[PDB]
């Protein structure tokens, strides 16, 4: 335990003497004790960057080095919790100090008082390796597995029987004297090890037809969305959290403004998990930071969230991680870089911004955990450039490493088109690798139908000049048919109502059926147009109403409705002749 | 009374003192010179060898042989009281109204603590400013930060004074029917001149609005550290009142551009490398610490609302100051030089203005059930009229349809009657009445964004409103 | 329009380069003053 | 109704004199209380 | 309407300020009558002891020549030099070892420092 | 020290139509005149010194050419002070610190000038103070800080430049002197941004303090259209407070005429965007008339000759008469346009030459000339109809 | 260079219009060249020879292959000679400074060697005063018949 005294104070910078032996990036207590970080060593001198305000400190006050870098506590008790950027539970902070966050307060991330039902799964004399399972704890209906720390080896000497214990209890003691508790600590800036990293050949089902079909993301992939005002980004994120494949949802705020963070904090406790009746928060972890909180917390929030997600997938689950605004995190990084008097690279940002963004985004993926089980982390980070320009360096750096890009647009939201993803600007890079899974699990001709729908949308979009110039009535029959088919697609397949009881979720089978119905109607209408039938007659057909109501059909009732509509489609054309 | 005389260096605004390790960092000190005059200062850096003090005023007359330094307070604090209402201060809490000092109920550090994110709640209720362009189209909700973007020659001070002496809450519209919670206005002016000072004093005295207001006035020739400290003291008083006496507080910061310039000067004086465009690299954090002190709190009936005012340097919205201010707050109100030159006051341009919390502050339990639809219909109609007015210049009026002529006349009348309200105080009902009278100029079925029931309930009124209030 | 865009980005890059040079000079002079006050003993 | 300030002036004078007379009662007690803390 | 309320409020504030200033002046005059009381040497010795203890390593002590004899005995036990000063009334000042630091312990300075804190106590004692 | 600071009520009459009408400055106010080299700051300041109605003029040549000082010294004794009729130099104090004089004395010269102005104010006079350039003062401060090895703030200037400028500019105002009398100091300061860039820190700092801002334009100076003041980028904050004085001493409806002129200029500026897009001939008749009236306003009212024996000085009533004539002509022209008269016919009307030449009429002939021109304008359309 | 040579060759006062007396005073030319190339110097020398003006011309030549620091002194020596002639022997001097850009380059080099606080584009902050101490030496003096006229030549970088 390295102890020293203060030599010089200048703003957030503190110079401590007598600190020989203190390591480079350890966490230190400054003063009576404010939490700081060592950033430089010189002889007996250590430079400490204090997280909080240093006003009122005096020369000679003690400085203590904890001897460990920034880290998080991984164990039972994180679900249904709200944390700041450095894993400080805000609920207990409020219970202690009230509405303000007084400086120098100390609380533990995991509650030391609650008792958990231990269930051993190991026997004395058994060899253990990092990542193996030692026991089991229930948590809100989940089966929490107690895992050996990644860098711990040995054989079991004794194991405690089943009962009630706190997280501080040394449940398993190795023969070399090492005691294993229900939790361990891991540095936030080191990636947790894996056995192997697998290929992206399975999809991450979002529940939204447009995202699932046109711009899919692979299980363990990455995606990015903009944040324009009025585009309904928050409801899209909530629906994604509700209807995903992920067992656990991790949400990071990283420096959002106060009122938006308040809305986020007061909306999730109201959501209901579709797979049960309980609240959605029972399998969710929240990390919230406002713009007036310390900059170091805002910078470390992203890493804390991704480390928690990595731990949860190390348990063997699938985790969805959402970053609320990476632009604010980049702003905090820029400010920290400016504090060190570093040379700016371009538009004020440090030259290593892309390296940090890559180091964050590359932790995601589907892996084989050290315990031999399979897990995955999927990251959907939002980027909100000030002014809406995509040439801003953060957006350019993000778009070079993400696998997909879902361009939210306010123009679509202005005309009540939701979820309001612009299909012209969006793209995805996982379709080619995901095609075999689509063939094996949905339908053999699914990629062909998807390509046909995309081509129809492209052709409909290519005619926007003529229709805007002269009007729709002045077009030919084929062009008018293309326009009307595009309208049918937009109003029946891409559009989705999140608040509806049955329309909120749509499997791949229902989307495939709707696409097949639309394509069949398009081909029948083209044949009828070739046989001299008028487009105005075609637009009056009753089967269009049946097609439009397809998306409000229950999942189990869908196939019969699909068969009936497919029969009606060919009936409406051939029988009339 | 500990005293220090080991001064070994004086240059610019900085002076060094030896054997002063008893001074806490950031303390406030007063420097006494040979003639007996006392001037203040603040500790910038303290070490074993010497401490660095930045002097508030100029360093004329100081010498290394006679001057001495004494401690005043370890941490800058302000003595607040419930009787500060009706008083004027100079930015460091010193009365300048000619009245005796207040007795402090307590003393609080001006660098307040951050609010707990789990202790906030959703802003829900609105404030009536008496300006129809703001109340109807850019509604101000309690707990919001809605800045005003101004120009160089535009009359932002007049708008600030009018809002200060007209703003009020409307409890009877929410069904309460009781004026239980008082309303107070905290006015902070940074880097103003003598003319603006006299104007503000006259405006707050002539209408009796001083009886419910606290004024922190910092002139342009005052020390820049006072300019730094003024908003923090104003917000400390506002938070104290709101969260210890259940007040509804509206805070107005007169010029944030002066604050940013003073911050840049202070940062340069301490030998710090600037950031983008020569501004301090931590300017975003400082602005956030100022702005994020407003809001509403779960379990409390008080509220804090901020209306920052800033002049865009070159009428450029990409300048760091407006860029960060808009990146922190929840919208903006934009002043227009074209409207100002055309003789329209207040010159507020509705098209680039935006309020991001308006939807929460309007509805059926508050204001009126047709508020939002009327607002967006007015927005679309005005945009269409402005677009048509540009084409009528070249293609002539007779080549236009009848609906385009209707839109042109509507735009002209909207500018002439809605925005140009002068020094009048319009309630929300009067503003909605004028809005419906203007919308009645359009055809019955042209109001495409409004539901049928509201149209049948309010359409058809004629223009007899601005003539009744000369 | 594309020509005006090119002019705008050219001027932006010139101004950013000048700002970077000025920051380099400021760092130089700060290092020199610190070195002077240190080595003067 | 333009001479309505006379009532307020009389009220203000009355309340000022009432405050002065109320405070004059414990003048010596207040002096002693503060002088107790002033002395070492 | 509001003018009358503002006028009555400012009249009340002026009355409160005047009575507080009267209390301040009375206390200031009372502290000037202290040296004639028999306990003056005792209290000045206590003040000098406090000032010296607050400044470790003090090399000198300065006071009024009239107050000089009372502290002569205390000078011997503390082992510090003493010197005369006509200006230093109602208080005693201790000079640090290097002479750069000074500690002034005078009744007027103590009153000025403590009046800010004691104003609330005086007000709540006067008006209940 | 003084007793009290008073509100601005009376205007500072510079004798220039554009400044005295569109962008007035009150007695005790502050104004700034930035602009690139060759724009005409020096001529404007000399005209202000020659024709303004201050009792005492203090001219401070902080770092400018010595030929300006020699011009003042040679010319002023031959001119007459408008108030008392004596020689012009008998009311002038001249502080000179030329370009090649020692650099460190520029700040001293500025302070000496302002202190002398304050003293003459304390005697109860109305004093006008004119600093030839504060940018030279800023450059001197930058040089001294470079010698001191300080840390520059922006473009090399010391951090306290803004504070020094504010302290200098805040001594202006109308006061009650310690002797019970009333006096004022008016400060007009010139700025010389490097390269004509108004984003320069000195100009930005000055922009936040002064109550009036008279920006000069290079394009107008190239055309030799003087005083070459950019109307788009100029403003004045004293306009509202001076309305009662204008109503009392100039005319009852003078502010309405000023507002009408400003609105016409605003409409012309708005139409210029379309004109530069499609050409002036694509507009309708009303827009063409607005463009022509704006051109007439620019070339017949705002324009002024500093070297003419009559056009050099213009009283408020003369400007009021000229703008009244212009507005009457515009109203008659639009009425004629509504009746189908071609725009080219209106431009050839002979009264336009009379309106254009009205600026050269002396102050004694003008009252009759105005009536004759008004009757001619009425006849040219109403009697012609 | 051609314009400067033509002005020097053709310049003359017109006493007949002004009625100042048919004094007909020829101009004396002081020619200072800073960092001048051989081509320009050869052109100027040949022009002055052809016009027969070298009999009343003082030349200070600093060629482009000459040391760069000497340019700090050349204009000052030239103007000292011009002032002496004009205000001590009643000559009418015309001063031509070939290129002030090279003078500014030398000034910037000296300032950067001393690490002065620069102005815009690296030039020293005292460059305004430095140039003013050179330009302001021309004019006419009361009570004397001499005169100094300056025609500096400078090339704007990138126009
Ligand atoms: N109001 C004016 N009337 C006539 N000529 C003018 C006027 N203003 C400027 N000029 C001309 O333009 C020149 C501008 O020079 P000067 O006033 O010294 O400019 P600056 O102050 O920018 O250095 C004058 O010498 C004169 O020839
Ligand atoms: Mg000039």
């Amino acid at each position: 335990m390295i102890q020293g005294v203060i030599q010089k104070i200048a703003g957030p910078a503190v110079i401590a003497k007598g600190m020989l032996g203190a390591r480079m990036y350890d966490i230190c207590k400054v003063g009576e004790g404010l939490v700081g970080e060592i950033i430089r060593l010189d002889g007996d001198t250590a430079f400490v960057q204090v997280y909080e305000d240093t006003s009122g400190l005096k020369v000679g006050e003690p400085v203590v080095s904890t001897g460990l870098p920034l880290a998080v506590e991984l164990g039972p008790g994180m679900l249904n919790g709200i944390y700041d950027g450095i894993q400080r539970p805000l609920e207990r902070i409020r219970e202690k100090t009230g509405i303000y966050i007084t400086r120098g307060v100390v609380v533990h991330a995991l509650d030391r008082e609650k008792k958990w039902a231990w269930t051993p799964m190991v026997k004395p004399g058994d060899e253990v390796r990092g990542g193996m399972v030692l026991g089991t704890v229930p948590e809100f209906g989940f089966t929490h597995k107690i895992l050996v720390p990644p860098d711990v080896r040995g054989r079991v000497k004794e194991v405690k029987p089943a009962g009630e214990y706190t997280v501080e209890e040394p449940v398993v003691v190795l023969e070399d004297g090492t005691e294993l508790k229900m939790y361990h600590t891991w540095p936030v800036r080191r990636a947790r090890p894996v056995q192997r990293k697998l290929d992206p050949n399975t999809p991450f089902l979002t529940g939204m037809r447009i995202l699932d079909v046109l711009f899919p993301v692979a299980m363990g992939g990455t995606a990015a969305i903009p944040g324009p005002f009025g585009a309904g980004k928050s409801v899209t994120q909530q629906s994604l959290a509700k209807w995903s494949n992920a067992d656990v949802v991790v949400y990071v705020g990283c420096g959002e403004r106060g009122n938006e963070m308040t809305d986020v904090l007061v909306e999730f406790p109201e959501l209901t998990d579709p797979k049960t009746g309980g609240p959605l928060m029972h399998r969710t972890v929240l990390i919230a930071n406002t713009s007036n909180m310390p900059v170091a917390a805002r910078e470390a929030s992203i890493y804390v969230g991704v480390t928690i997600a990595e731990y949860f997938r190390d348990q063997g689950f699938s985790v969805a991680l959402m970053a609320d605004s990476t632009s604010r995190w980049a702003e905090a990084l820029r400010e920290i870089s400016s504090r060190l008097e570093e040379m700016p690279a371009e538009e004020g940002y440090p030259p290593y911004l892309a390296a940090r963004l890559a180091a964050f985004y590359e932790r995601a993926g589907k892996v084989i955990t050290l315990g031999g089980e399979e897990g995955a982390v999927t990251i959907v980070g939002a980027v909100s450039p000030p002014g809406g320009d995509m040439s801003e360096p953060v957006t350019q750096s993000t778009l070079r490493i993400v696998g997909a890009f879902w361009r939210l647009d306010a123009s679509l939201a202005f005309r009540r088109h939701f979820p309001a993803i612009n299909w012209n600007g969006s793209y995805s890079l996982f379709t080619s690798a995901l095609d075999p899974w689509y063939r094996e699990n949905v339908a053999e001709d699914y990629p062909e139908l998807r390509d046909a729908i995309s081509e129809l949308l492209q052709r409909e979009a290519g005619l926007q000049e003529i229709v805007q110039l002269v009007g729709p009535d002045a077009l030919q029959d084929a062009e008018r048919l293309v326009i009307e088919v595009g309208r049918i697609i937009r109003e029946d397949f891409l559009q989705q109502n999140a608040y509806h009881e049955v329309d909120a979720y749509c499997s791949m089978k229902k989307a495939y059926g709707i696409m097949k119905m639309i394509l069949a109607f398009y081909k029948e209408a083209e044949a009828a147009i070739k046989r001299g039938v008028s487009i105005d007659e075609i637009l009056q057909l009753p089967v269009l109403e049946r097609i439009g109501r397809a998306r409000y059909v229950s999942e189990e009732e869908f196939p019969a409705y699909f068969e009936e509509a497919m029969k009606e489609i060919q009936g409406a054309f051939k029988a009339l002749a | 009374k500990k005293e220090y005389t080991g001064i070994t260096y004086i240059s610019g605004p900085l002076l060094f003192v030896e054997n002063a390790k008893d001074l806490a960092y950031g303390a406030i000190v007063d420097i006494k010179d040979g003639t007996g005059r006392v001037r203040g200062g603040q500790v910038i850096e303290v070490s074993e060898e010497y401490a660095v003090i930045q002097v508030f005023e100029e360093t004329t007359g100081l010498d290394l042989a006679t001057t001495s330094v004494s401690l005043v307070e370890d941490v800058a604090r302000l003595g607040v009281s419930k009787e500060m209402l009706g008083r004027r201060f100079n930015g460091i809490g010193k009365p300048i109204d000619g009245l005796p000092p207040i007795t402090p109920e307590k003393r609080l550090p001006i660098t307040g603590l951050p609010l707990n994110p789990v202790a906030r709640r959703k802003p829900e209720q609105f404030i009536q400013t008496g300006i129809s362009t703001i109340d109807v189209m850019n509604t101000l909700v309690r707990g919001q930060k809605l800045p005003i973007f101004s120009g160089s020659g535009l009359p932002a001070n007049e708008i600030a004074a009018q809002i200060a002496r007209q703003a009020t809450v409307r409890p009877d519209l929410s069904g309460e029917g009781e004026k239980e919670e008082p309303f107070a206005v905290v006015f902070a002016a940074m880097g103003i001149t003598q003319r603006e000072l006299s104007y503000f004093i006259q405006e707050f005295e002539r209408t009796g609005a001083l009886s419910r207001s606290v004024l922190f006035l910092n002139k342009a020739d005052d020390p820049t550290i006072e300019r730094i400290l003024t908003p923090r003291m104003a917000l400390t008083v506002a938070e104290y009142l709101a969260f210890e006496h259940d007040y509804h507080v509206l805070v107005i910061l007169t010029d944030m551009t002066n604050y940013c310039e003073a911050l840049r000067e202070i940062g340069a004086a301490r030998e710090e490398i600037p950031g983008r465009r020569g501004y301090p690299g931590y300017m975003y954090t400082d602005l956030a610490t100022i702005y994020e002190r407003a809001g509403v709190v779960e379990g409390k009936k008080g509220s804090v609302t901020q209306i920052p005012i800033l002049s865009m340097p070159d009428d450029d919205r990409t300048h760091p100051i407006p860029d960060l201010t808009g990146y922190i707050t929840e919208g903006q109100i934009q002043l227009s030089r074209e409207l100002h030159r055309k003789g329209i006051y207040p010159p507020i341009d509705p098209l680039p203005s935006l309020s991001r919390l308006m939807n929460n502050g309007v509805g059926k339990g508050k204001t009126r059930e047709d508020h939002k639809q009327v607002s967006d219909q007015l927005y679309s109609a005005y945009a269409n009229g402005v677009d048509i007015r540009k084409l009528v210049a070249i293609i002539g009026e007779d080549a236009l349809t009848e609906n385009d002529r209707r839109y042109l006349q509507f735009a002209d009348a909207f500018e002439r009657f809605f925005i140009n309200q002068g020094q009048q105080n319009r309630s929300i009902e009067e503003s909605l009445q004028i809005a419906w009278a203007l919308l009645s100029m359009l055809p019955q079925g042209e109001l495409k964004r409004i539901s049928k029931d509201h149209i049948g309930k309010y359409y058809g009124q004629k223009l007899e409103e601005i003539w009744g209030a000369p | 329009i594309p020509g005006i865009r090119a002019q705008i980005r050219f001027i932006q890059q010139v101004l950013e380069q000048r700002e970077r040079e000025d920051t380099f000079r400021l760092k130089r002079i700060k290092g020199k003053i610190e070195a002077r006050e240190a080595e003067e003993e | 109704t333009e001479a309505l300030l006379a009532r307020y002036r009389e009220r203000a004078e009355a309340e000022a004199k009432a405050v002065r007379e109320k405070a004059m009662a414990r003048l010596d007690e207040a002096v002693a209380l503060v002088l107790k803390e002033v002395l070492p | 309407e509001s003018a009358g309320e503002l006028l009555v409020a400012t009249a009340r504030t002026q009355a409160r300020g005047e009575v507080l200033e009267e209390v301040r002046r009375r206390v200031r005059e009372a502290l000037e009558a202290l040296p004639q009381k028999p306990e003056w040497p005792e209290v000045v010795r206590k003040l000098a002891l406090e000032a010296l203890e607050a400044l470790p390593g003090a090399k000198a002590l300065v006071a009024n020549p009239e107050d000089l004899p009372h502290l002569e005995a205390l000078a011997r036990e503390r082992g510090v030099e003493l010197q005369a000063e006509p200006a230093l009334r109602l208080g005693v000042r201790a000079v640090g070892a290097e002479g750069k630091t000074q500690v002034e312990n005078s009744l007027l300075a103590r009153l000025d420092r403590a009046w800010d804190a004691l104003s609330s106590k005086v007000a709540q004692a006067l008006w209940g």
